[PDB]
């Protein structure tokens, strides 16, 4: 006279966040006050590291398509790297110039792409934001003059109340350059992660 | 420098390969069967060519004998035999067969195929026994019988006495704590277990004699089309399934290449009754090589959402191992199923293409539907097509969802729809008031279950779907309407703000919606988050549970009806009157239990309709 | 003998990767949609490789023929190095389907027949019918050895009764009660009413 | 006559068997060398603690491995003792003779070493990646000797090679074309991590310069007396062996001696994990080792189903073990161990139950585990029922046991009282108890779904039953003066009950009238078997079986009228004044409709009781 329980069907995660670009926005979903810390943004950008060193290691090594709103964030605290986007001519800030100079999206593109996003995620302001202007337009015709004498990057120029992650300020610097030859690898990336999580892991 | 050969100690290795090879006791009986039936087709190659071959017996019969009063067993069968030169060496050699040999010389074709490949399958037999004698006639010399103890030292001598015709004779002598080998259930369940596919007849003497066969069934699936019929399929269906109901769904299945198998999968009426109970391992689909029982309990061989069909598999080459139970590097018995589901899924679609018999199938398995249309991340789209559903504008019976496509008003580019509890809930709710007005479609949603797979099915050839529960949803209106109510929200402003301090938290935005032509207010939940149904239903599950998922609430108001009209005379007339404040929170209370949500505390609402009914009755 | 054909094969993808940082369902595309490029570009070598020689056909020209010659050769060991796809080990044979649509004396008959049979024999739920549990009933009042038949009879009698409460035909609804029972105060309860009622 | 000859075997064949068809992956045969490392170096070890003058020949006593991609090599090098011609003629190159055996023979008497290995066939694994296998030994009365094989069916021998060695012996390995997934770094600590971590030796682990990491650092303790143990050890030794942060909560040692000899270290974990009822992995939190080797863990039939946080690892040795090393065979003894180990685990939560904070830590981590526990054993019972906690309505905040509430119990009711409802506040004042909170008794709450799975399997406590204030048949102990009060009462309010019954009906069975309530009209009853509408309501929703016909023998209701408010006065004044007016029909549906809505059940149709509150309130504004 017992059901007998049992079937437990458990529950995929809820599907929430889906543009890891609108959480940037309302603090009705997170508040922008003093929830903001440090914690939170080198786990996140390690889980996009961890991530990004397995996928490199398959024979899908090339991604392609190096976006934010291609990123998405469950309510696990977890992170995904999908593909979601599903000749596309489309402009964005996001591109590297090696796609706008002549084509064939590549490592380097993925690399610049990772500086852009790592940038956009730590000021936490507006893609590729400049004090100096605020117009789309000439946002495209100043990356369309990158190939240029002088290098255009999001402004990080100086300042700093934290010191902390100076490494990893080396590696935002290090990813703006317009010389691709020289760009890093991974492995630097997600050892110095590595290491900071784990300061801030066994206290 | 010098070069030596190899050597190999024997009297070790008689011990290794009798304690430490296997792992059960049920299998020297599927051995003994399998050498007597390997003995059979050759002399039954060997009589083609020469009938007088069979001189010394027309008949090929294998027959098991018990004996409790010697607490003997004997098996009898008649086949090719030995000679002198074939005792000496083939028997007493570990790790060697003649059947390699009899088929390398045979190289002039394959017309014929039989089993053992490894030549340890004798000394299986001395896990259980302390004699082993063996009584031979080959059909050119004479009577030799061998017999050993395991000790090191085997004897073989010319026997007298008894005359046989031909064959092979083997008996066993028995333990003293493996008596239950004698009786006649245990060896008529290991002999239906695993033997039970032989193409020759097995019987059994129990001792007024008795006569009885223990199994009589033949292999079906060797034979092509276009000779087989119903009946054949029908009776082959009710022995295996040991059940009185006949079958619904028929497949044949064959392949070719290098790896090579022919299936038959079975599809039937009724539902069992213990399906998703589980507890009982799974056993519904077995595997066979050259009709010997090598593995079950399906672990990867099939998806979970299609636990429901039987049928079997022959191969005909496969890496076994030394004990014939596991099957090494198992990434191969993956690859199957890519080769099984796509093949049965092709089934459902030619079943849809006649009108009741969909329904039957339909009525009974409409749960494993929407578990695999939810599971199955690959092919999600094929599924999605064949399900069947309720709508508003049918009559008593269900369409299909490309039938709603094929119906789209004008400039409608969304699909809405409803869950709830009863069809009689959704029917009349307080959310389908403009949706029939202007004249349009709804789907109805009515299971458990079914709330899942809405979770997962975002997208349907090009149109995405809404929610007839969700803030913001967007219809098509025109320009005096438009301006209408534009300028309707010019006199509400500062109703707009009142009930704010009214009900304090627990409500977030109120706005003036289009939805309503019947009923004053009603509650709306947020995009991102749940429903109503969402919420009840993980409440259901008792096993888990965090949280802090809940979606916001939004309430609405209509412009219609007398009393909110009253309510804004009386509200503008003054801010300090309890009759606003009572009746607001009253109706507050009966529009959050009309839709579904549960309430909080009864007795409130309880002493309010007291008082309210007691008022009114003049006390 | 010897086992070393089966050493190397590609699963397009099952359950044995599963990083918790990458979504399944592009992991899974992506892989295919990597298999099916290599495939191609594959295809396109041979046809160059081929076509190199093909076109190749003095002594310049043999040594050239003879130099593709030797790129086959090791096209053919890249292919033998080349592990096992789901898309090359079988193909079909044959195939077919059938739909298996379907086209007082009773009660006479199924009374004696059933009976007499049952009544010398005495599977049962699956082939006996309410004659015999009447038959059996009248069994009993002959007999009043004792408890084991009462029990049998009330056994299969709520058998009865389970199918008529379920509204279906017990021939297939006997397997369910034996389930639930491997209740049991009810059961005896109505075991001792049954007892009294039959005694009485 | 007769003979009596002896039996023979083939050789080609029985090399192809033992090497391709034996083992069911690739990665044993780094195991299997790891370990026959070992037992040379015992050897070494035992043999030395007599002769003290082979302390001239090293101190060292390690293995190394060294791989190499250039050359495509690996090397295994050790310092063990070596063997001379004849054992290197004799013992390696046949097959199942092996030289452990006959060592620990020939020597006994108050011995004290367990070398692993006695079948023999072992040591030829290492062809199932490799083509080439050389070995160097030097023992200590000749030079150096090197033995090379191809596994073809002829070996070579060879005479000292020229390189200066102290002692020990050499294996190198020459790697197959397409194996070199084997020579990466990952994959090496990735094997040892799982197989060979507690082995009495250190290793170490060379790769490049400009010594490197030692994959062990912690000696198992199980092997010491559980006597001079501390708790800091303790928790080192927990957070090597599993992957968190935080300290241990209790363990447990344990140890039997007799027909079977075996010990165990058992933990309870601090916080629950978030996944412990998510599907696939099953029961696995428990490894098997023998020997100090790891064999199998995740085996269904060793510890009971609501056990599934229990961490730890049980120890032993002389056990029946297979060729493959992946099981264990005669699988009757491995079901004896469990009824000790769950014996231990209650005796480890009853000596838990004497700490006050530890316990409602515990408790509020695992009382779903606990009540499963309950409900699925049919033998201990009568023990697990003392860990159950409940709230009251004496203590409000506080927790409480049964012991208690029966030491406290008022000296003449025969009975205990419960009632399941959704949270506290539904309960805490609903028209169920109001008669007994008067008289000043004792009702114990409820508020999960799985105190309603435990309750029902439950029948009685230490002689008292269980009874329900949601059920027909419910009495307090009176003077016969509300007996009679009642029964005039009956006698006066037939004709009403007759017409309650006559109104609409179909939905009631009968109409009575008792005494609990004071402060209602009317409120509603179950019977005396079947569901509640806790249990409809739980039922109705979850899982995916549909068959209603149990419930349909499992739903019944009786609804109850108090007969003291001035409302039924009323309407029954205007009742036997005459009963065919409307306004009784009115308000008697309104009465039910609200008495449904308290109740617990689901309205069936919310859409018409809105629209009478709403033509009500209609009416009452006037327009
Ligand atoms: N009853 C029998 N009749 C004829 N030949 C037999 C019989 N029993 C054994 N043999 C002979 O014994 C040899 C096979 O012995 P063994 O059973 O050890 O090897 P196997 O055939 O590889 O085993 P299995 O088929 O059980 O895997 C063959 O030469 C076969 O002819
Ligand atoms: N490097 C070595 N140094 C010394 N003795 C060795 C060495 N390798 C093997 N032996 C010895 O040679 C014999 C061959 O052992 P083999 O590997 O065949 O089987 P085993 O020892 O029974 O099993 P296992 O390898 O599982 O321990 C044994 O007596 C073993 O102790």
């Amino acid at each position: 006279t017992v059901k007998l329980d049992t079937m437990i069907f458990g529950v995929i995660e809820y599907c929430e966040r889906g543009s890891l670009r609108e959480v940037l926005n309302d603090t009705i979903s997170y508040p922008d006050g003093t929830f903001m810390d440090w914690e939170f943004k080198i786990s996140v950008l390690y889980d996009i590291a961890k991530g990004m060193s397995y996928l490199h290691s398959s024979k899908t090594e090339v991604h392609g398509r190096l976006k934010s709103t291609n990123c998405v964030v469950d309510s696990r605290m977890v992170v995904k790297i999908t593909d979601f986007g599903c000749l596309p001519p489309k402009k964005d800030l996001w591109t590297a110039p090696e796609h706008l100079r002549q084509a064939n999206i590549s490592q380097k593109g993925d690399v610049y792409s990772y500086g852009i996003i790592a940038q956009e995620i730590i000021l936490r302001k507006e893609t590729f934001y400049t004090l100096s202007c605020r117009d789309r337009n000439e946002k495209i015709f100043r990356v369309e003059n990158s190939n240029g004498m002088k290098p255009f990057r999001p402004d990080l120029f100086l300042e700093t109340a934290e010191e902390k992650e100076l490494e990893v300020y080396l590696l935002v610097k290090n990813c703006w350059e317009e010389d691709p030859e020289k760009r890093p690898d991974f492995k630097k990336i997600e050892t110095t992660l590595a290491k900071i999580f784990g300061l801030f892991h066994d206290q | 420098v010098e070069t030596f050969a190899f050597q190999a100690e024997i009297a070790q290795l008689m011990s290794l390969i009798i304690n430490t090879f296997y792992s059960n006791k049920e299998i020297f009986l599927r051995e003994l069967i399998s050498n007597a039936s390997d003995a059979l087709d050759k002399i039954r190659y060997e009589s083609l060519t020469d009938p007088s071959k069979l001189d010394s017996g027309k008949e090929l019969k294998i027959d098991i004998i018990p004996n409790p009063q010697e607490r003997t067993l004997t098996l009898v069968d008649t086949g090719i035999g030995m000679t002198k030169a074939d005792l000496i060496n083939n028997l007493g050699t570990i790790a060697k067969s003649g059947t390699k040999a009899f088929m390398e010389a045979l190289q002039a074709g394959a017309d014929i195929s039989m089993i053992g490949q490894f030549g340890v399958g004798f000394y299986s037999a001395y896990l259980v026994a302390e004699k082993v004698v063996v009584i031979t006639k080959h059909n050119d010399d004479e009577q030799y019988a061998w017999e050993s103890s395991a000790g090191g030292s085997f004897t073989v001598r010319a026997d007298h006495g008894e005359p046989i015709g031909r064959g092979t004779k083997v008996i066993l002598h028995l333990k003293e704590d493996q008596t239950e080998y004698l009786e006649e259930r245990r060896v008529k369940e290991v002999v239906k277990k695993h033997s039970q596919f032989i193409g020759y007849p097995i019987t059994l003497y129990l001792e007024y004699i008795d006569q009885e066969e223990l199994n009589k069934t033949k292999p079906i699936w060797t034979r092509n089309p276009d000779d087989i019929t119903q009946e054949e399929y029908g009776e082959f269906y009710k022995s295996l399934t040991n059940d009185w109901e006949d079958h619904l769904a028929v497949k044949h299945f064959s392949v070719e290449g290098q790896l090579e198998f022919r299936a038959l999968l079975f599809i039937p009426r009724r539902a069992p009754f213990d399906l998703f109970e589980n507890k009982k391992k799974k056993n519904n689909i077995k595997l066979y090589v050259r009709r010997v029982f090598i593995m079950d309990s399906c672990d990867e061989l099939i998806p979970e959402y299609l636990n429901f069909i039987r049928g079997v598999v022959d191969s005909e080459d496969l890496p076994l191992n030394i004990s014939r139970e596991m099957l090494q590097q198992s990434k191969i018995l993956k690859v199957i199923r890519k080769n099984i589901v796509k093949k049965c899924l092709e089934l459902f679609s030619e079943l849809a293409e006649d009108k009741e018999n969909y329904k039957k199938f339909y009525e009974a398995f409409s749960k494993n539907l929407k578990l695999g249309i939810h599971e199955d991340s690959t092919n999600r789209r094929r599924l999605s097509e064949l399900l069947r559903y309720h709508t508003s504008q049918s009559g008593d019976e269900m369409t299909s969802l490309s039938e709603y496509v094929s119906r789209m008003k004008e400039t409608q580019k969304s699909i809405y729809y409803i869950t709830g509890e009863s069809k009689e809930q959704v029917a009349n709710s307080a959310f389908v008031e403009r949706v029939r007005k202007r004249g349009f479609e709804v789907v109805y949603m009515t299971e458990p279950i079914d709330e899942y797979c809405v979770q997962q099915l975002k997208e349907f050839d090009g149109k995405s779907l809404v929610s007839v529960t969700k803030e913001g949803l967007e219809l098509p209106e025109d320009e005096e309407e438009k301006k209408k109510m534009e300028e309707s929200k010019a006199k509400f402003e500062n109703l707009c703000k009142l009930m704010k301090e009214i009900l304090d938290k627990k409500v977030e935005k109120v706005t003036i919606s289009n939805r309503l032509v019947s009923s004053p207010c009603c509650i709306v939940t947020s995009t991102y988050g749940w429903t109503a149904n969402m919420e009840r239903i993980m409440k259901a599950q008792a096993l888990r549970d965090m949280g802090y998922m809940m979606a916001k609430k939004h309430l609405e108001i209509n412009p219609d009806h007398p009393i909110v009209e009253t309510l804004r005379q009386k509200a503008e007339a003054d801010k300090n009157d309890k009759a606003v404040k009572d009746l607001v929170v009253l109706l507050f209370e009966t529009a959050l239990l009309s839709s579904g949500f549960s309430l909080e505390d009864p007795q409130t609402h309880s002493n309010r309709i007291y008082r309210m009914i007691k008022l009114g009755l003049g006390i | 003998v010897d086992y070393s054909v089966w050493d190397h094969i590609e699963v397009s993808d099952d359950e044995d990767e599963t990083h918790p940082n990458i979504d399944t369902a592009s992991l899974f595309r992506w892989r295919h949609q990597a298999r099916v490029e290599r495939m191609e570009q594959f295809q396109k070598e041979k046809e160059e490789l081929d076509r190199g020689c093909r076109e190749c056909k003095a002594q310049q020209l043999r040594k050239e023929e003879r130099s593709w010659e030797q790129k086959l050769e090791d096209m053919r060991k890249k292919e033998k190095s080349m592990p096992w796809n789901v898309d090359t080990l079988s193909k079909d044979g044959f195939s077919k389907s059938i739909v298996n649509i379907k086209p007082e004396e009773a009660r006479e008959q199924k009374h004696k027949t059933f009976v007499e049979k049952y009544e010398k024999q005495i599977d049962n739920v699956h082939l006996v019918c309410e004659e015999t549990a009447n038959y059996l009933v009248i069994w009993c009042i002959d007999l009043e050895l004792m408890e084991q038949v009462a029990h049998q009879t009330m056994v299969m009698q709520f058998i009865l009764e389970l199918a008529k409460s379920l509204k279906v035909d017990p021939r297939a609804c006997f397997r369910q009660f034996f389930t639930k029972i491997k209740y049991m105060e009810g059961f005896k309860y109505e075991l001792e009413a049954f007892k009294e009622r039959v005694r009485g």
